[PDB]
RNA sequence: UCUGAUGGAGGAUCGAGUUGAUACUGACGUGCAAAUCGUUCAUUUCAAUCACGUUUAGGGGCGAAAGACUAAUCGAAAAG
RNA sequence: GAGAACUUUGAAGACUGAAGUGGAGAAGGGUUUCUUGUCAACUGUGAUUGAACAAGAGUUAGCCGCUCCUAAGGGAUAGCUGAAAAGUGUUUAAAGGGGUCCCCGUCUCAAAAGGGAAACAGGUUGAUAUUCCUGUGCCAAUAGUAUUAUGAGUUAGAUGGUAACAUAUAUAUAAAUGAACUCCUUUACAUAGGCUUUACACUCGGGGUGCGUUUUCUUUGCACUUUACCUUUAUAACAAACCUUGGAAUCAAUUUACUUGGAGAAGAGGUUCGUUGAACUCAAUUCAAAAAUUUGUUUUGUAGCAAUAGUAAUUCGUAAUUAUCCGAAGUGGUAAGGACUAUCCUUGAAAAAAGGAGGGAACGGCUUUGUGCUUUGCUACUCUUAAUACUUGUAUGAGCGUACCAACAACCGCAUCAGGUCUCCAAGGUUAACAGCCUCUGGUUAAAUAGAAAAAAGUAGGUAAGGGAAGUCGGCAAAAUAGAUCCGUAACUUCGGGAAAAGGAUUGGCUCUGAGGACAUUAAUGUUAACUCAGAACUGAAACGGACAAGGGGAAUCCGACUGUUUAAUUAAAACAUAGCAUUGUGAAAAGCCACAACUGGUAUUAACACAAUGUGAUUUCUGCCCAGUGCUUUG
RNA sequence: UUAUCCAUUUAUAGGGAUGAAUU
């Protein structure tokens, strides 16, 4: 056979993410001495849309403190902030919609966004649009918390890795249908190739191992292992179950 | 007079698509235009301005908020929950 | 075209002087000719 | 060029070193009169006329020190 | 009707191309493309052309004429007028506050 | 509630151009042409068309998927 | 000319015909360009022609482009792999600049349609022209002293305006100080819809300049009537920006449309940016009244370039002169601008370069003490624009491209090949129209041939009595109305459609008639611009969107929901795709999927409303039983 | 934590009680 398009997604040729109208990284604001031991407020001067990604971006404008000037930082935004306010960085920075905090500061059950699964990837987790963690547990002695994540599963992370309270704004993207293939092309054509799909089982047999046959059927069962090679992992990877779910 | 008796602004997608996907979107249609209430101004006009940008017809300072609304139910109740403590 | 490089130009004109005929006089003691439509000079 | 009337800095202008052409229009008006044309390093001046004697005056007030040129 | 004809080396119409012909003395239609025009300065606050200036490319404001740059208050171009104002009458204010929370502080 | 009274949305309609190629299985088929000509037909606000520049190279690329295209060469190009 | 259907000239008849064999176009070609000469071969016929052959000649730039900047990206450096070849390009940059110690910072290439210093008109050649000439300008650059001037501000810096607003017209509106360090703005940006302005385009009647039938008639059929770069032109109106003030309810200005407002509106007063760049007396003036200068009324101008340059008709050494060159408008064809509204799970690019600002290191001189500082006398002062004269290298202005074709024979198709190959332009008539059809500027009357005859047959068409698919696998091909107005329009339906359903009448002609805007007078009378309707006539060969231009419908069945895409050259589909639905894997740099020989990398400028891998394929209604078999997965 | 590996940056301040701000 020959090399199917999964494999040859990898090489980056013509799969390289379409980025020529982004706005900058999604980062949170560095770690210093004056985060690490206070507040730091930097005003939201204007929320742009990053045509990437769902989720408008914020142009928080930061005095530095070790020189004169000033630095823009881009920031997920949060369902709730505009332009002209004050957002607080830090472990003394008091907890508000918006404002960034070491996660071991909150208490539990609040909301957050834009999450650092480390201390100091200025924003790791919790980005998608209408996204947001839940803090469901902080340890006795501190130093760990847990933490609900939107695909429901409980992730335990340092007291010192700060976020965002609050929810990724732009909520609720995926709800209205895209009525058309009009609207799925201006989607992707911003952020990737992986559209029109094409089924595998369409496609000759050279290409993929779904594809011949004179009936258009898979024949072979189509939940591969996960130890499957590159050209062999097409179907349902190491399925654990198939089927409609019951809840 | 009333041209549309009940496809109301879903009457731009024809005979397309449907039935019910039309419907689902008139769940959706009143309210992504719709003129809500800014909380700056005080008068009910804020229209979709992006996907997450929204913006009324007097502040012009925009505010980051739902993809088709000005708040989201999620949203609300987050807001209430930390402004209790 | 009307824009060119000097080194394409000169090239042209020293096709061009090379695709004169032999002196008569030396003739009285080529092959090497091409038609501008015939065959091209491929630059 | 520019449609000047002021007769206070047309006097002023008299002491230019560098305007050298004058040329004399023939124009009937209905009567005839002319549009006398100086030369300035800037600008075609070109003064309309709405009196003979007027012209006259400047026709003689031009410093004669230069040349004479008239396009008929 | 007349012919036209094109000049400028540019032969496809850009927005650095845009034509318009007009009649000449020698009595044919020659062509006039025009530069194109410039934006003007804004508000940093509700997104309003500052006055007081003109909108000329940045090689005529190379030699721009210096009146029409700014507008009469302080900074010139930095802020419209509705919007300067609120600063105005924000600064005393911001000022008073202050000073009127550090005296009753006690 | 309807009637009457107002505008300018749509991967809306006809339709030249543009991009194609339904049928005559017409002509031609020692042709104008190693794919053309005539009539007919499809398409025209968008998944639209074109140009230049640029990226992807051969058991590889690219493919809205035809074993299609990759310089008249493809169920493994061309040169040695 | 030896020789003429296919060389030239004149006449005629015609064509290209508003989307051109017309001008300019770029790739590509490279002298095919021009003049002169020439015909051995070629120019599939002739040929005296020619893109052939031969000799000469022809391409002139500070302003047109490249050159400069940056994008998709390419190469290279540091490393790191690899035997190297090569693979990737900060993965532990010590990488040039800045100002006066510190701050910033991989290099380089990549756009003749992206950004961008500044040129227009007339004329000129056998061949080049916004390049040559004449005239008029514009932009960038310009080092050290002495003279000037203008204007400012001052013995280190202005004006009014209740406000918005505006603020210097010398040769040019230059003349309202300024470091490090920063913060902005311009550059700089999508699509759709209509409204409006302006130039250009076209057009109308009467004033200045030429031809014509006229058997039968003519205020007869018509034809030729200008103004670049340069001036904030002032204006004014209009679109927006912006203050006072009224302080609205019996809410209000309003837009084609909705927009805006008690954070301020009727209403009133007041003030810029944006346009065409003469429109309103604009520039004055004759004269009057306000007043130690304004307002009105009359003469000049093609608002100033501007006519004199160009252009056009009669006389006229064979070189000249003439005068005209005007009141106005009307349509909306093409462009640009303005203010708006609407759309996106689409938000529609960077630098070079330039400008503004916060702040304030430093600011009047001569000489004079001591060591950049305190001090003694006079206070004249200093800069913004322009230069002038001597020293530095000489103190303006590099290099390259500019001819021609752009296909109709100069490009690619083996060729002088009916093929392929990147913008603008459209008057009338007709029109909805840049459609089609005839013509007007421009071009052509040529196509690897011409006569004559004209049968079969072929090919591209036309017309056919009566029948009307009986033909044929199959109504294949052709015909049938098809524009417009009035009327009328079913089943079914997702209520949106079906629908131009189906189906009718009319449209010919001229004589007619009537109705529907802007300008003025103390309810009425005058100046001046539409194409929409209606009824009475008769009349014409009872026939008429007269040519061109243009849907055949209906009842059902099968497939695919639809728009879209596809086997370049036998299959355009029921195939693919598609929104919708559903499943699977993955919480991350010790993850998922994928690339790589290693190094390393793509997704990823990403983070479960995400990415990756699948199947089915609008909507509606459903999606049953089976985990034994094979797969996948989980515990011990 | 010293080998080793990973992340961040300008490797930019030791632990407890919608305007600016450099010399």
């Amino acid at each position: 056979g020959r090399v199917i398009r999964g494999q040859r997604k990898g090489r980056g040729s013509i799969f390289k993410s379409h980025n020529h109208h982004r706005k900058g990284a999604a980062k949170l604001r560095h770690l210093d001495y004056c985060e690490k031991k206070g507040y730091i407020k930097g005003l939201v001067k204007d929320i742009i849309h990053d045509p990437g990604r769902g989720a408008p971006l914020a142009k928080v404008i930061f005095k530095r403190t070790e020189k004169y000037g000033k630095k823009e930082e881009l920031i997920i935004a949060s369902e709730g902030m505009f332009t002209g306010q004050y957002i607080s960085c830090g472990t003394k920075a008091p907890l508000s919609v918006g404002n960034i905090l070491p996660i071991g500061k909150m208490p539990e059950g609040t909301l957050i966004c834009n999450l650092e699964h480390r201390t100091g990837n200025r924003g790791t987790l919790v980005k998608a649009s209408g996204c947001y963690a839940t803090v469901v547990g902080q340890s006795e002695d501190g130093k760990k918390t847990k933490v609900r994540l939107p695909s429901g599963a409980k992730k335990t992370i340092d007291a010192k890795a700060r976020a965002m309270v609050g929810v990724v704004g732009a909520g609720g993207r995926i709800d209205k249908p895209i009525l058309k293939a009009g609207v799925a092309h201006h989607k992707y054509r911003v952020k990737r190739n992986c559209w029109p799909k094409v089924r595998g089982v369409a496609m000759n047999p050279v290409e993929h191992p779904h594809g011949g046959g004179n009936h258009q059927h898979i024949g072979h069962p189509s939940t591969v292992s996960r130890s499957a090679p590159a050209g062999q992992k097409v179907g349902l990877i190491a399925a654990r179950r198939t089927g409609l779910l019951r809840g | 007079s009333r041209r549309t008796k009940k496809v109301g602004l879903t009457g731009k997608y024809g005979t397309r698509y449907g039935s019910s996907l039309r419907k689902q979107i008139k769940k959706i249609e009143l309210m992504q235009h719709a003129k809500y209430l800014c909380t700056f101004c005080g008068k009910t006009a804020t229209k979709r301005t992006c996907v997450g940008i929204w913006k009324c017809k007097k502040c012009k300072r925009k505010v980051c908020g739902g993809a088709w609304s000005l708040t989201t139910p999620a949203a609300v109740a987050a807001k209430s929950t930390i402004i209790r403590l | 075209g009307s824009i060119k490089r000097f080194r394409l130009k000169q090239r042209l004109g020293k096709c061009r002087r090379q695709n004169r005929p032999v002196p008569h006089w030396y003739r009285l003691k080529n092959t090497k000719r091409r038609h501008w439509r015939r065959t091209k000079l491929g630059l | 060029p520019k449609q000047i009337t002021d007769i206070r800095k047309f006097l002023k202008i008299s002491r230019k070193p560098d305007t050298t052409a004058v040329i004399i229009m023939k124009k009937k008006s209905k009567t005839v009169i002319t549009k006398l044309k100086l030369r300035t390093k800037k600008y075609l001046y070109t003064m309309v006329f709405a009196d003979r004697k007027k012209a006259e005056r400047i026709e003689n007030s031009l410093l004669p020190s230069l040349k004479r040129i008239y396009y008929p | 009707a007349q012919r036209v004809h094109y000049r400028r080396h540019n032969h496809y119409n850009t927005k650095s191309n845009k034509v318009r012909p007009v009649r000449t003395p020698g009595g044919k239609l020659t062509i006039h493309v025009v530069k194109k025009k410039a934006g003007k300065p804004k508000c940093a606050d509700c997104k309003t052309a500052i006055q007081g200036v003109k909108a000329l490319r940045p090689a005529d404001n190379y030699r721009a004429r210096r009146k029409n740059r700014t507008v009469a208050r302080a900074y010139g171009g930095s802020i419209c007028a509705r919007c300067i104002r609120e600063r105005i009458m924000r600064a005393f204010l911001f000022e008073e506050q202050k000073c009127v929370r550090q005296v009753l502080k006690e």
